[PDB]
């Protein structure tokens, strides 16, 4: 519903935490959670400040990172790949997603996750600004 | 002044009606009466100074 | 940040400590006791540094 | 550190100005109109709190507990004396029209304890 | 935001937390007792400024840039030292390389007002 | 801490201003009433009409004023004359109707004759005072 | 000429009945205003307990003012829409507005639902008194 | 000068006349003297700034003031007996001055109105609710008293847009009636 985040004072809304608990308790609802998250991520909120929009996108992306940590990994990284090259999303948001993911994941990694997460970390708009050295070393040595 | 610069006191409001007074008929007529009584005394000095140079007494009614 | 006093029937601005010494208070305890009533506040002492320095 | 005040002369009772001597390697507070000198108990000649995060609890006096225009709470009892009623208000300093932090003063006339939630 | 910080004017007025002048005739035994072996690596008066983390990281500034700007703006007359990036105490100390108190006050006013980081 | 033994009074105003010290005010009033009971009505009749303020708080003092008015003879006659004359001096206090009620409550052929004498004295004075007497009588009738 | 002489037959008025709404709309307006006042109270409580995180680019005062103005503007818009939905085709305020002859939807909303926030120099009513807009409020009252 | 910091500065007509170490009982005594039509006349303004220790007493002319009912302990000092006496205003010679001299109403000017916690109606003086305040010191006699001569002619002025009230206050000075009874001479 429009004019909802405009009336939210806290940094993260409570309903996003309800989504986090939904993702934590059940794994069958993960595509629905990701569908709602990409619906909110693609929504342009012209009634908010640009920094307020940016921190709202960061909050939705934190929910996406939680969904990634709860086993729903590949579609989220696929959506970030879609957002990187064929969408005009903020590169700072992609960098924030990479920073949040690489601060919670540890080796080993599978071939599919590495093949889907390496190109967003080698896009010449992410690697230079953005640890990531350990991850790229492990990916170079193993894959 | 120091408390205003320190910020411990807020700056005074010019439009605050506690900082303002209303000059009614009394004070305005009193200001006029002060000016005109000063004038009346001044020509009393003028008349008495003119009539004292000849050493003669002067009438107050004049 | 010097404190200055604009006086009636004086054309040019006058430092406040000169006015205080002209009232008959040739000291610094007297003038600052008239100005600052609380010696445990050193910030007012910092803001009255330059007036005393200029009135040396 | 902390703010440094005025320390005064003993004879003419003017302010002591700092002075350096080339023999003792210690700071001197010399009044330069009646040449009285004094040993320096603190090396802090001058400080400048430019962020000036001032303690607003020091600037609040306990007399504001009997202001009839200030609101009251029964929900914040005094820590010092246990009195339930306390007035509350925001800071009015020029550095504090960027926050809405409440400051509480106990209503009971004996203590007048002030705190911040 | 990097270009914004490269465009927006920034002096020490907007980046330091508090500045203070002390008397430290022997740098091997400093009056603040803060890493005198760093102070080891000439005037007895020092200018000690202290910065805050938030305004330092908003501009993404580092102490090397500030020290080099001070040196470029003031010649070899000023010696600036800096440490404690990981010690949560953002301190630069400025001395004079060869009455000095008014000169430290003047250059402190110039640093806080009339030179651009 | 003494009763009468003077010409004027100083502790009456102090006990009136300090009343809201309320316990010593009752003792001071009782001592003053006991001292003026023997009566000496030249200056102890107009200065005894201290300005009151509390009604609910000083209901006990108002009740004790009835016993203070039980001194009778000159101490009641001069007090009633002063209370009657106080209406001509803009008696803007509770002593114009409640204090006269104590005399009215003790009207055992005392307040009626004194009121008739005061009305005769007011009528024997200068004119334009019948309206004031009628207003006083109406206020005394309505208040009691 | 043709339209005026047809208006002689049809007629056009405005009155009290064009300014009223039904009871359900009045309940909706009162519910929206109560919800907005509760929301402003909650934002005031959050800023008072220092639980209100400031938006980037402004301090706590500006972000509190932005939140309060957002809530009050949302209330004004919702109450205006609720008042506009209650208008019948026979309503003469609506008749003049949707013809474009006189008035606006804001005027209908102000007449029927709520007048809204009064502003001086783009901000709310200033603390002309000492931290009060009027002597009828408590100090540091930031409510609607 | 060491005693200035703890005491309250006292200004009479803007002239600092000394200090007092007990400002609350002093202000209570000054108010009690003003309410009783004593040596302090009713138009004297007595303002106590509490946050910074000052008591300002104003006596000079030009101060604009208005009467307000006095509220003590969430109760009006005005009782039914005052209204009953004012009903027969032409009979017992009870007047507005007797209402002032009873300590019921008092004149509060703008500077004293800073320190006044004021109730719009006696319906604000109800302890059953949270009541938003319990330290009310004064009450409005009627809230419509804020209007002037021309604005008091406007019927239902709270149902109009304010510029229209201003225009009516302008044009009521242009209306025709009988401007004075002795217009024939
Ligand atoms: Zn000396
Ligand atoms: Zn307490």
């Amino acid at each position: 519903e429009p004019r909802y985040f405009q009336l939210q004072t806290d940094h993260t809304p409570v309903h996003l935490a309800l989504l986090d608990e939904i993702s934590t308790c059940h794994q069958l609802l993960h595509p629905q959670v990701l569908q709602l998250l990409v619906k909110l991520f693609e929504t342009e909120h012209s009634q908010l400040d640009v920094m307020e929009q940016l921190e709202l996108k960061k909050t939705l992306l934190d929910r996406m990172v939680h969904l990634l940590s709860r086993g729903y990994v590949l579609p989220v990284v696929s959506y970030i790949r879609k957002c990187l090259e064929k969408l005009d999303t903020d590169i700072s948001l992609i960098r924030y997603f990479v920073t949040e993911v690489l601060d919670v994941i540890a080796p080993p990694y599978t071939s599919d996750f590495v093949q889907l997460f390496l190109p967003i970390l080698e896009n010449d708009s992410i690697a230079g600004t953005i640890p990531v050295t350990e991850f790229i070393a492990h990916c170079k040595s193993n894959f | 002044l120091l408390l205003a610069a320190l910020g411990r006191r807020e700056l005074d409001d010019r439009d605050h009606y506690g900082n303002k007074r209303l000059d009614l008929a009394g004070p305005l007529l009193a200001f006029l009466f002060r000016g005109m009584f000063k004038n009346l005394l001044k020509e009393v000095r003028i008349y008495a100074q003119k009539f004292i140079d000849r050493g003669k007494d002067f009438n107050l009614e004049l | 940040q010097r404190i200055v006093a604009t006086l009636p029937y004086i054309k040019q601005e006058v430092p406040i400590i000169i006015v205080f010494r002209a009232l008959g208070f040739v000291s610094d305890r007297d003038i600052l006791e008239h100005i600052i009533y609380d010696f445990e506040d050193p910030e007012m002492m910092e803001m009255v540094k330059p007036s005393l320095d200029e009135a040396f | 550190p902390g703010f440094v005040g005025i320390r005064f002369c003993q004879e003419c009772n003017n302010m002591l100005y700092p002075k350096e001597d080339k023999e003792n390697r210690i700071l001197l507070y010399a009044c330069r109109n009646c040449d009285y000198q004094q040993e320096a108990d603190n090396s802090c000649i001058y400080v400048n709190k430019i962020t000036h995060e001032v303690d607003e609890l020091t600037q609040i006096i306990a007399d504001v507990s009997q202001d009839p225009t200030l609101p009251r709470t029964e929900d914040h009892p005094c820590q010092k004396c246990g009195h339930k009623e306390a007035v509350f208000f925001q800071s009015h300093s020029a550095r504090a029209e960027d926050a809405m932090r409440l400051y509480y003063v106990c209503t009971a006339p004996h203590c007048g304890h002030r705190w911040t939630e | 935001k990097d270009i914004l910080c490269r465009l927006e004017h920034t002096t020490l007025r907007k980046v330091t937390a508090n500045t203070a002048i002390y008397y430290d005739p022997n740098p091997q035994s400093t009056v603040v007792a803060e890493d005198q072996e760093w102070v080891n690596v000439i005037s007895p008066w020092l200018l000690r400024v202290e910065l805050d983390r938030k305004h330092m990281t908003d501009r993404k500034l580092t102490m090397e840039q500030i020290a080099e700007k001070i040196n470029a703006g003031f010649g070899d007359d000023l010696n600036c030292i800096f440490n404690d990036d990981n010690a949560e105490k953002l301190v630069l100390r400025i001395r004079i390389m060869n009455d000095d108190d008014v000169f430290l006050r003047c250059i402190e006013s110039n640093m806080l007002t009339d030179m651009t980081l | 801490t003494c009763g009468y033994k003077e010409v004027r009074l100083l502790a009456v105003q102090k006990l009136e201003m300090w009343l809201q010290l309320t316990r010593p005010a009752q003792d001071l009033l009782m001592s003053v009433c006991m001292n003026c009971n023997t009566h000496d009505m030249d200056v102890i009749s107009h200065l005894i009409k201290i300005r009151l303020k509390p009604k609910v708080l000083l209901n006990h003092f108002m009740l004790c004023i009835r016993e203070l008015l039980s001194a009778h003879k000159d101490n009641l006659g001069t007090t009633i004359k002063l209370v009657i004359f106080n209406e001509l001096s803009s008696a803007r206090n509770p002593n114009n109707m409640q204090v006269l009620y104590t005399a009215l409550q003790h009207s055992s052929e005392l307040a009626p004759k004194f009121l008739a004498m005061v009305f005769q004295d007011l009528l024997t004075n200068k004119d334009d005072y019948l309206r004031a007497s009628r207003a006083l009588l109406r206020e005394i009738i309505k208040q009691t | 000429t043709v339209i005026n002489n047809w208006l002689l037959i049809e007629g056009h008025t405005i009155g009290i009945g064009d300014s009223i709404a039904d009871s359900k709309t009045y309940q909706d307006i009162q519910n929206t205003i109560k919800k907005a006042k509760q929301d402003v109270i909650e934002v005031i409580e959050k800023a008072h307990n220092n639980e209100l995180e400031p938006t980037p680019g402004n301090t706590l005062r500006q972000t509190f003012e932005n939140q309060v103005n957002r809530i009050l503007n949302d209330a004004r818009d919702k109450t205006g829409s609720s008042a506009q939905k209650s208008l019948s085709e026979y309503n003469n305020f609506k008749s003049m507005v949707v013809s474009g002859a006189k008035g606006s939807k804001i005027n209908i909303s102000q007449v029927i639902a709520v007048v809204g926030q009064q502003n001086v120099e783009g901000k709310r009513i200033p603390f002309g008194f000492k931290h009060r807009t009027l002597p009828h409020f408590i100090k540091d009252d930031y409510g609607p | 000068p060491a005693a200035i910091a703890d005491a309250t500065k006292i200004f009479v007509n803007g002239c600092w006349v000394g200090i007092h170490k007990d400002p609350e009982q002093l202000m209570n005594t000054l108010r009690k003297l003003r309410r009783q039509m004593d040596i302090i006349v009713s138009e004297v303004s007595m303002i106590r700034d509490i946050r910074e220790r000052e008591i300002r007493i104003y006596t000079d002319a030009g101060r604009i003031c208005r009467p307000l009912l006095i509220v003590e302990k969430q109760k009006l000092l005005l009782k039914k007996r005052h209204i009953d006496q004012l009903k027969e205003r032409e009979y017992n010679n009870y007047s507005w001055q007797d209402l002032v001299a009873s300590g019921v109403v008092e004149y509060i000017d703008t500077l004293e109105e800073e320190t006044v916690m004021l109730a719009m109606t006696p319906d604000d003086l109800q302890e059953k609710e949270v009541a938003y305040c319990s330290t009310y010191t004064h009450c409005e006699i009627h809230p419509s008293m804020i209007l002037g001569v021309c604005a008091s002619i406007i019927p239902f002025p709270d149902h109009n847009q304010s510029p229209r009230n201003t225009y009516q206050s302008a044009m009521g000075k242009q209306a025709m009636g009988v401007y004075i009874t002795n217009f024939h001479v």
